[PDB]
RNA sequence: GGAGGUUGGCUUAGAAGCAGCCACCCUUUAAAGAAAGCGUAAUAGCUCACUAGUCGAGUCGGCCUGCGCGGAAGAUGUAAC
RNA sequence: UGUCGGCUCAUCACAUCCUGGGGCUGAAGCCGGUCCCAAGGGUAUGGCUGUUCGCCAUUUAAAGUGGUACGCGAGCUGGG
């Protein structure tokens, strides 16, 4: 997991889900794409 | 009554197999077994390794050889390096899956995978038979010992009874030899090889003492003076004077042979002395061994056909370098360096060995040694070697090793390429180098420095680093 | 995608040929490739037979200057007008073989002077 | 099945044929005399495609599509180069009655209603070349 | 479903939609890029763009603006109403 | 309001050196790289130099980074 402030898409397949109060990006195409923060 | 081999992979099955046939019916390096079809015989120690050293000395200690593989996990890398260590020397090839006592029991896979390497078998298109055996279950001996007969339908007499002495040696412990020609009655003088001697002892396999020696039979001889190799010849002579004046002979002409093959075999010599060139390649990577070969498949038609008698992937073993000299042929590593005994074995003989890192230099090198019109002494040289002894990488730059110079001088003006296993891994220029944390900017040899190289930083424990300078 | 305009562009197409067109049928063409019906497209250009594909909901607008209303029952799913400009009938038989091999589309149904069939 | 591009009657064992002796094994020294069969047909050296139909063992099939539309237009407009940059560094020259018959020696493999429509599918594969088109 | 001329021309040991340069047409079509991505030494192989069905009423994005959310780690003890 | 270094004795922060839990990897295995959570407990001996530091020799699971009048002379020393 890729932890910055300015977290998005990297590709169609990415998805901005907010979780407890987080802004999280979560992708079924490629495990490389997941972040956190931001 | 032929001599097989056996041959196959890394725990597929060998000794097992040996073990068994020779228990159904004390290690010297031979042994033998009567069946009703006839006589046959074989060799205690198997692998393509051992087959192609004595055979790289006109020894020619063959005539039968079988594969063995596994119905699972079947045709592996050195399987097929084996049935190229086959086909090169040339003997029809029987082959035997063995692992059949498994749940994964499917010789289904190993047919049309072993068939991609002209082993087609006979049901696809007739030419070498398949068997399932099973050294564990034992299901298996009667079929594969009546075929390793059926399949030795050659004329196959000689072998005349009652004929000088005429053998090859094997193990070079006290010897053995497994006779072609002849009788071996104790007593007798023998030469065998540079080396005389009389017949006191005369073992058998079983070591039952004996005096007369079969027409293809192993016996172990003891009374010589000493050991000599492993692939030599033993005939019969009368004169001690006779022998020492042919050993010295021997001796003679073996000196001036190693040089007449280090000339006329350089890939420079090549137009001079048809002729069919033959390659053994050895690539870093399946790719680039696929795409070279199929570039050198075919290479001028009416003078010369460049055909490529080995090619795998990894160093160059010495198994490799033992095939390219008993073929007459040239070894070529691309990306990839050769191993002490490859050194011992190159050193020895001749069998130019020359190394490369484009694709497009074998071809344009093998262009005009066919055309015979090639330069020589081209494409850079070796000005030093370093032994990686540890890896230590701080949190502000981490990248610097120790090494121990071995054998040349690293300096900063020249670029290199750092090597694992005898394959090499990366290839740039120094960013660093400096000793007791002093930036000085020229290592001697045998020295000790620490080194770190730009935009790579990956060197473990038990590297080597060459430094190298394109030189033209 | 397409527009309202050519929406009604479409529909004159078919309705210009459906005006003149004596014995029509209706297939499907889910499963069978482009590959091979570039081969049916071959036989029906060789003997004047007119294939198409369109919309369900814009074959019923088309189909109106009565020529085969008795098919705006079966415009369910694919689908695809095979309309005979000569010889009536002529585009069956090239669709009673060709079913049967390709395994593919019931030919739906077919409309000759005012006859579901 | 395979399928490759061979030379007009060599197909002698060679980089041109690496893969057939490893697709299915298969003795092929018995493919180079099948396609040797059908010869020349346009003497050896123009390029052919085949579609080898591989079965159980090493049964074999042939058909031997066309000559391909580059070597021709080649051939017929003089070079044996295209440009190496279209627009502007012409290569060559054609007329509409060469490309009548390089049509109509393709009027199998060209799916085109009619011959006029089989030409302009030629004179663009043209105007990627170099060559230019006219009367 | 996602095709045919066609491994588009050049280059290249090999460049086949997918190393790099130039183009970027045509055919059968409902639609299919001289190809957006993954793969091969080169192929092969798997997706996407696009279109035909099915489902029946809302749907998609941008602009102005109020209040909030992350970015936000320190030393004796909560300890920046 | 006695100013460097050594000795004795400590106390806290976490921007974690080891041990503990994880995500990605150009992660096959044995090794690693990087980021996240975690302050419970541990975290060298010597040769040279007044030295802190540094460089060497041999170890260790590791030989952390800082604040405390650059902690500590009504606790010692006195080499600078
Ligand atoms: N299940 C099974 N195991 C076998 C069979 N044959 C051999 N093995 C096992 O596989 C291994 C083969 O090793 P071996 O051939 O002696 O070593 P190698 O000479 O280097 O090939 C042995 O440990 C045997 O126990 C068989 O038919 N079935
Ligand atoms: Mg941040
Ligand atoms: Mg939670
Ligand atoms: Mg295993
Ligand atoms: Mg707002
Ligand atoms: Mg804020
Ligand atoms: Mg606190
Ligand atoms: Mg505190
Ligand atoms: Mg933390
Ligand atoms: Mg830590
Ligand atoms: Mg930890
Ligand atoms: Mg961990
Ligand atoms: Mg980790
Ligand atoms: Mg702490
Ligand atoms: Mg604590
Ligand atoms: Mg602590
Ligand atoms: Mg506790
Ligand atoms: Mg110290
Ligand atoms: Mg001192
Ligand atoms: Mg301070
Ligand atoms: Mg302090
Ligand atoms: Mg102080
Ligand atoms: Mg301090
Ligand atoms: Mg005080
Ligand atoms: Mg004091
Ligand atoms: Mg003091
Ligand atoms: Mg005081
Ligand atoms: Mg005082
Ligand atoms: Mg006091
Ligand atoms: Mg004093
Ligand atoms: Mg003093
Ligand atoms: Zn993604």
């Amino acid at each position: 997991m890729k932890v910055r402030a300015s977290v998005k898409k990297l590709c169609r397949n990415c998805k901005i889900i907010r979780r407890d109060g987080i802004v999280r990006v979560i992708c079924s195409a490629e495990p490389r794409h997941k972040q956190r923060q931001g | 009554a032929p001599v097989v081999t056996v041959m196959g992979h890394v725990d597929h099955g060998k000794t097992s197999l040996l073990d068994y046939i020779r228990r159904a019916k004390q290690h010297i390096g031979a042994y033998h077994v009567e069946t009703e079809r006839g006589m046959v015989t074989f060799l205690d120690t198997p692998g393509h390794a051992a087959f192609t050293a004595m055979r790289a000395r006109g020894a020619q200690a063959t005539d039968i050889v079988i594969l063995v593989v596994a119905a699972d996990d079947g045709v592996m890398p050195q399987t097929q390096e084996a049935v190229q260590h086959a086909k090169a020397a040339g003997v029809p090839i029987v082959v035997a899956v063995n692992k059949i006592d498994k749940p994964e029991a499917n010789p289904d896979n190993i047919k049309n995978g072993l068939a991609a390497l002209d082993v087609i078998p006979e049901e696809w298109g007739g030419d070498a038979p398949f068997v399932p055996v099973s050294a564990k279950l034992g299901t298996g001996v009667d079929e594969l010992l009546e075929a390793v007969l059926l399949q030795a339908e050659v004329l196959e007499l000689k072998a005349t009874p009652s004929a000088p002495g005429r053998g090859v040696v094997v193990e070079s412990r006290v010897a053995t030899v497994l006779v072609q020609d002849g009788t071996l009655r104790q007593g007798d003088m023998v030469l065998v090889g540079i080396n005389y001697g009389r017949v006191r002892a005369m073992l058998d396999e079983n070591g039952k003492p004996i005096k007369e020696a079969g027409p293809s039979i192993p016996v172990e001889i003891l009374g010589l003076d000493g050991t000599p190799d492993a692939g030599d010849e033993m005939t019969v002579v009368a004169d001690e004077k006779k022998a020492r004046e042919v050993a010295l002979f021997r001796q003679g002409k073996f000196r001036e042979v190693k040089l007449a093959r280090a000339h006329a075999g350089k890939l420079e010599n090549i137009f001079e002395n048809k002729k069919t060139l033959n390659i053994v390649l050895k690539a870093d990577v399946r790719g680039s061994l696929e795409a070279l070969q199929g570039s050198l498949s075919g290479l001028g038609n009416d003078e010369v056909q460049v055909r490529v008698v080995g090619g795998g992937v990894g160093g160059i073993t010495e198994s490799d370098a033992n095939l390219a000299l008993a073929s007459n042929a040239v070894l070529f590593g691309f990306n990839v360096r050769a191993d002490a005994g490859a050194r011992k074995i190159v050193e020895a003989e001749g069998l130019d060995m020359r190394y490369y890192n484009v694709i497009y230099d074998i071809i344009e090198d093998v262009k005009k040694a066919l055309t015979g019109m090639l330069g020589s002494d081209l494409r850079e040289n070796i000005l030093g070697i370093a032994e990686v002894r540890d890896v230590f990488r701080s949190p502000k730059f981490g990248a610097i090793a120790g090494c121990m110079v071995t054998e040349g001088m690293v300096h900063r003006n020249r670029p290199i390429r750092v090597l694992r296993d005898d394959v090499v891994i990366f290839e740039g220029e120094l960013e660093s180098l400096r000793r007791f944390k002093d930036d000085v900017a020229e290592v001697r040899a045998g020295m000790e420095c620490g080194i770190g190289v730009k935009s790579y930083n990956d060197v473990k424990v038990g590297d080597k680093i060459e430094v190298f300078e394109k030189v033209e | 995608a397409i527009k309202l305009e050519d929406k009604k562009a479409i529909v004159a197409e078919v309705n210009e040929a459906a005006k003149a067109a004596l014995s029509a049928v209706v297939a499907d063409a889910r499963g069978v490739t482009v590959g091979a019906m570039t081969g049916l497209r071959k036989e029906a250009r060789e003997a004047g037979v007119y294939v198409k594909v369109v919309r369900n909901t814009l074959l019923k607008r088309a189909v109106e200057g009565t020529q085969f209303d008795v098919l705006n029952d079966v415009f369910k799913g694919p689908t695809l007008i095979a309309f005979s400009n000569e010889h009536p009938g002529a585009a069956a038989r090239i669709f009673r073989e060709f079913a049967k091999g390709q395994d593919k589309f019931e030919i739906k149904a077919a409309a000759f002077e005012g006859q579901f069939l | 099945y395979i399928k490759l591009q061979v030379k007009a009657g060599q197909a002698n064992p060679s980089p041109p044929v690496g893969p057939a002796l490893g697709q299915h094994g298969v003795n092929i020294m018995e493919f180079c005399k099948a396609f040797n069969a059908k010869t020349q047909g346009q003497e050896p050296g123009l390029p052919t495609p085949v579609i080898i139909t591989v079965y159980s063992d090493r049964s074999f099939t042939f058909e031997t599509k066309s000559t391909p539309a580059a070597v021709l237009l080649k051939k017929a407009a003089g070079i044996t180069s295209g440009s190496a940059r279209p627009n502007s560094q012409k290569v060559g020259t054609v007329t509409r009655a060469q490309l009548e018959e390089i049509a109509k020696t393709k009027q199998a493999d060209l799916t085109a209603a009619d011959l006029d429509a089989a030409v302009r599918t030629i004179a663009g594969s043209a105007r990627s070349m170099g060559l230019n088109v006219e009367g």
